């Protein structure tokens, strides 16, 4: 997962 | 070796004129995932923000789209505009600016089929929602996300419009992304879904640089590229062909549903997309909710290409008067009537080439599709106080049968007669085209076609599906 | 007859900016005067006005940065179909 739509994902 | 999700949308046995448009953040147009295939057309309209993050989001779904690696329509040609801000942001204004834009390029320049990529979403929008319903009108595809945020897709746009193609997000266990409050939304506005967890592609930090990203957007790129290369295989599709063969070629009934709320499991499609390997095509269209009104009712509705060959109605309360066909500005209508909180209405839409449909309206040994060359394709029953192929049967009740008019065309009539769920499949190589149930001791709260899965819903009880087949 | 809307999700909304829509059939050249009489009627009341852009070919209309306190003053112009205050849109 990432802020430009953070976490691991899966 | 291969990304799992570019795997999962392969089918299990497997074998450019089109031109797709992304609506997104910049690009980084140079990396070699996508460099030369993908025309930055510098229009730009952005809200100003309240340099490798600002193209990250774009040139991640540049590359699912058309990547050279890890791409899904290896080399498909693509043209950008830019409508996001470095901060992931826009506005419906320039949004419908963007797609206006694609417009007039297309009225300058004509090309062949054109699918637009919208990864981007808002609360429900009248304006957006028309633009893009006109665009498609016009003959133009147009795939969107269904949204990250664990909600009904009707409450967004473009993911509520019409005539699009509104995508949700699965993962490697094809069940739907989730993260905490977070995750794919659904509903009967989500056509389909897609893989959108852990989805590798283009990273925009170094021009052959790697990134795994998840969204809805994601999943909708794959069905932006899986939607280009059918329209390259068959150019003259229509919107509505297209749809149908996306449905028709996703992996069905893989996700589970227990994710989703109890009340979307009967709206949400069990899809998951899929390229196609290398006849009757049928969708279970759901109405909204009618209210709780004794005269209440609900209508599904079928595309202006389609058939309507068959209506049924669903309510959890069981109280229920039943559903009718019925012509609305010349288009055969499913009409569904409230006894009770409500009902849905149950189309199901079929795309029957040389064919043409009737409603006969007539009480339940005769026959209802009377005409010679003439098959039953589904029966609706309604009444107005609260309590042998081409025949329809029921109790009081008045008969709405579905008649077509199809030489090349063959139906078949299966029931399962037994209970909250009772179930009746078509064969392999037929199409469900009606579904209805035969009421005994039970009372039954409704039927609804399930892909070719005839479903009844219960509180003896039998299923009745009819299985058309172009032979 | 002509209607307003806004988006439901209060912190998406983008007040000051709004999409004028104008009925179906409406020609470029009655939208841009419809625009400008709108600009017109509101230098009169006091008000500063600007067109921003003007639709068409899906929609005929024109997007409008002015305050609020006009909106029943621009639903009761010609042609309106309906307005809509301009909202956000988000990376999915
Ligand atoms: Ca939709």
């Amino acid at each position: 997962f990432v802020p430009t739509t953070e976490a691991p994902c899966x | 070796s291969i990304p799992w999700n570019l795997e999962r949308i392969t089918p299990p046995r497997y074998r450019s004129l089109v031109e797709v448009y992304l609506l997104d953040t910049s690009i980084q147009s140079d990396h070699r995932e996508i460099e030369g295939r993908v025309m930055v057309t510098d229009f730009e309209n952005v809200p100003e923000e309240d340099a490798s993050k600002c193209d990250s989001h774009g040139t991640h779904l540049a590359g699912v789209v058309s990547g050279r690696d890890a791409g899904v329509a290896k080399g498909a040609s693509m043209r950008s505009l830019r409508v996001l801000n470095c901060q992931g942001k826009g506005t419906v204004s320039g949004t419908l600016i963007g797609l206006e834009f694609i417009r007039k390029s297309q009225l300058v320049q004509p090309v062949g089929p054109l699918v637009v990529l919208l990864p981007l979403a808002g609360g429900y929008s009248r304006v957006l929602n028309a633009a893009c319903q006109r665009l498609a009108r016009a003959g133009v595809v147009l795939v969107t996300a269904a949204g990250n945020f664990r909600d009904d897709a009707c409450l967004y746009s473009p993911a509520s419009a019409p005539e699009v193609i509104t995508v949700g997000a699965t993962n490697a266990q094809d069940q739907p992304v989730t993260l905490g409050t977070l995750g794919t939304n659904f509903g009967r506005c989500v056509d389909l879904f897609a893989p959108g967890e852990d989805i590798i592609g283009a990273s925009s930090d170094c021009s052959t640089c790697f990134v795994s990203q998840s969204g809805t957007s994601q999943a909708a790129a794959h069905v932006a590229g899986i939607a280009a290369m059918m329209l390259s295989a068959e150019p003259e599709l229509t919107l509505a062909e297209l749809r149908q063969r996306l449905i028709h070629f996703s992996a069905k009934d893989v996700i589970n549903e227990a994710w989703f709320p109890e009340d979307q499991r009967v709206l949400t499609p069990n899809l998951v997309a899929a390229l196609p390997p290398s006849q009757l095509f049928c969708r279970t269209v759901w109405s909204a909710h009618s209210g709780p009104t004794r005269m209440a009712t609900a209508i599904a509705r079928c595309a202006p290409d389609e058939e309507l060959l068959s209506c049924s109605s669903f309510s959890r309360s069981g109280k229920r008067r039943g559903e009718r066909m019925e012509a609305q500005g010349g288009k055969l209508v499913c009409r569904a009537h409230n006894a009770g909180e409500g009902v849905y209405a149950i189309a199901r839409c079929c795309l029957l080439p040389q064919a043409n449909c009737s409603v006969h309206t007539a009480p339940p040994t005769r026959v209802h599709c009377h005409q010679q060359g003439h098959v039953l394709t589904g029966c609706s029953s309604h009444w107005e106080v609260e309590d042998q192929p081409n025949q329809c049967v029921g109790h009081e009740a008045s008969i709405h049968a579905s008649c077509c008019h199809a030489p090349g065309l063959e139906c078949k009539v299966k029931e399962h007669g037994i209970q909250e769920q009772v179930t009746v499949a078509c064969e392999e190589g037929w199409t469900l085209t009606g579904c209805s149930a035969l009421p005994g001791t039970s009372h039954v709260l409704g039927a609804y076609a399930v892909d070719n899965t005839c479903v009844v819903r219960s509180r003896a009880v039998t299923a009745v599906a009819i299985c058309c087949r172009s032979r | 007859t002509a209607t307003f809307h806004r988006c439901a999700k209060d912190p998406w909304r983008l007040p000051g900016t709004y999409v004028v829509v104008l009925k179906e059939e409406t020609h470029l050249s009655q939208s841009e005067r419809t625009a400008r009489r709108l600009q017109a009627q509101a230098a009169r009341r006091g008000y500063l006005t600007k067109i921003l852009h003007v639709f068409h070919g899906l929609l005929p209309g024109f997007l409008v940065k002015m305050s609020g306190d006009l909106l029943e003053l621009a639903l009761k112009l010609p042609h309106v179909d309906y307005i809509e205050e301009d909202s956000s849109v988000f990376a999915q």
